């Protein structure tokens, strides 16, 4: 397995701000990192996959970049729609784990 | 797996030239295993990886490969099914759950499952068409190739006990 | 299109479980499908893989003999086995349908979630 | 022209050093041997042909 | 003459847009093969036999 | 050489145990191997016999199908699992290497013992 942290755990951020949020694997996991939106009570949904290309349907203020132990994740001009809780997901090897979410607050 | 017929092909194949099947494991493990082959040193068989669970115990990853032939001559790919002594040794190796191997390609399609209680290596072949796409897909117990094979020139494969 | 679920679900230690998923619009055989459990409050565990197109399996060791996937390509269900209960396997439960893109690893691209179902025991 | 009518490639359907299974075996052995009472019926007939040719 | 031992009934063993077993296979191979040899040598050598006895 | 085992062990009633012996020197293929039990200031119990050289066992019926040996040749180890643990199962376990000499009855001759292993279930 791979353990892996994400940084910072949690933002005070208000609209118009710039948030990055990072991942710090144990080891390389080249390329292999997908990031998920998380909404209270509802299943996560699919942001930037391959630490670089965003799923279809993102909106441009999504994209990230990274390799080998350092990832990143940064989202521009926050609107009141990506208040949420943010995934790591190693695909590196088995078992396959996560990260342990970053969650945007005011 | 149709050993005669394979051996027979082998018999008038003229001589095998080898070739990296290009096939990249991430994440999984394919150090030595066995001390059967100490002869050379405690290590599997030269050229075909036993693609185990990165650790003892751990899942093994779905994986899906695939090879385009590259060349005009039909190409001998090999692989291997890991028969353990029993369900815990399969476990160690390549983690819990049902272990099984689909082999796919324009004209041919066969699945295959271990079977513990002996340990064996079935090893199960295919003539891959040129311009042609072999499919494997592994759950575990895969004994995946590192290269395959071409044939050059009609040997003939003489079994016999006198010398040169 | 969506992956459904059934509704959650009150067992006693030492009872098995079902949980069911359904896949609407798209036929099963083009992806794979994984089991995530969403602890209550904790982080994310992966539990296992199946593949319908021939019902192959693999489990992580944390679960090991304890889970038992299969699928039904008549109704397109996706139903898991989870047998030998403890108190610390209440969570929520997901079906998620997985793109094969880390050709490299094997690795999941969780492209679709299920609603999720919640599993108590106790 | 005996050699013209006998000269054919052959390849080895037995593993002598090994085992195959004795059923089929049994039909390879059986059919060998059938043959070889062919070709000898063969051999011996063509021959006496020849010898009579010689002779006439 | 010659048509009266060959004209015979005929039926087929090999799935030619399937296949059967190659272990089989290989021995109806080789049967077919060794008997085409069989038959084609009766036929050079029937053919040879009216022809010489045409010329006779 | 030498048997080797591993440590004592605590379980639950319902729960299985595994208990490892590690046989160093000799190759595993030339004995026999047998489980005894040690009970706790109680006579030897013989639980069954397992033969490395194609796992083949046989079970005492006192234990019947709870019990299940198997061995590993590629590491020298002997580990053997029993099910359904009660707490009448406290006890001391002990592989045994049995020269076979007895070909009369087939009965077993206790040239090397092993550690022991002590199993607490409560
Ligand atoms: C093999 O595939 C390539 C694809 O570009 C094609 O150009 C080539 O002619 C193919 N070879 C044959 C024998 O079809
Ligand atoms: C076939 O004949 C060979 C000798 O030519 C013999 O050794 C072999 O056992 C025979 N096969 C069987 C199945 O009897
Ligand atoms: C038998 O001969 C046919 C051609 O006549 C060939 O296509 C087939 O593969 C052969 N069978 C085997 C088992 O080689």
């Amino acid at each position: 397995e791979i353990v892996m942290t994400q940084s910072p755990s949690s933002l005070s951020a208000s609209v118009g701000d710039r948030v990055t949020i990072t991942c710090r694997p144990s080891q390389s996991i080249s390329t292999f990192l997908n990031w998920y939106e998380q909404k209270p009570g509802k299943a996560p949904k699919l942001l930037i996959y391959d630490a670089s290309s965003l799923q279809s349907g993102v909106p441009s203020r999504f994209s990230g970049s990274g390799s080998g132990t350092e990832f990143t994740l940064t989202i521009s001009s926050l609107q009141p729609e990506d208040f949420a809780t943010y995934y790591c997901q190693q695909s590196f090897s088995t078992p396959y784990t996560f990260g342990q979410g970053t969650r945007l607050e005011i | 797996t149709n050993e005669e017929s394979l051996r027979q092909i082998l018999r008038r194949s003229g001589g095998i030239g080898k070739e990296s099947m290009g096939f990249t494991y991430s994440g999984i493990r394919t150090n030595g295993a066995t001390s059967a082959c100490t002869r050379s040193g405690s290590s599997f068989y030269a050229e075909m990886k036993w693609l185990l669970s990165n650790s003892d115990n751990a899942a093994f990853p779905q994986m899906t490969k695939a090879y385009r032939n590259p060349r005009n001559k039909p190409a001998l790919i090999i692989w291997g099914v890991h028969h353990s002594e029993s369900v815990s040794e399969q476990t160690k190796l390549y983690g819990s759950g049902n272990k099984l191997i689909t082999v796919r390609s324009s004209k041919y399609q066969q699945s295959f499952t271990p079977n513990p209680g002996a340990r064996r290596i079935d090893f199960h072949w295919l003539l891959l068409d040129p311009n042609d796409t072999v499919t494997f897909t592994f759950n575990g117990a895969f004994i995946a190739p590192d290269r395959t094979s071409f044939f050059r020139g009609e040997s003939l494969g003489v079994q016999s006990d006198a010398p040169l | 299109v969506q992956l459904v679920q059934s509704g959650a679900e009150v067992k006693k230690p030492g009872a098995s479980v079902k949980v069911s998923c359904k896949a609407s619009g798209y036929t099963l055989t083009r992806y794979y499908f994984h089991w995530v459990r969403q602890a209550p409050g904790q982080g994310f565990e992966w539990m296992g893989i199946i593949n319908p197109n021939g019902g192959g399996t693999s489990y992580a060791q944390k679960f090991g003999d304890r889970v038992i996937m299969t699928s039904d390509m008549s109704t397109s269900t996706i139903y898991m086995e989870l047998s030998s209960l403890r108190s610390e396997d209440t969570a929520v439960y997901y079906c998620a349908r997985d793109m094969p893109y880390y050709h490299d690893s094997g690795g999941p691209l969780f492209d679709l979630w299920g609603q999720g179902t919640l599993v108590t025991v106790s | 022209r005996l050699i013209g009518k006998t000269n054919q490639q052959f390849e080895l359907i037995d593993n002598e050093f090994n085992e195959i299974e004795q059923q089929i075996g049994n039909v390879i052995n059986w059919t060998r041997d059938a043959m070889t009472e062919i070709w000898s019926y063969n051999a011996e007939l063509l021959v006496a042909m020849e010898n009579q040719h010689t002779i006439d």
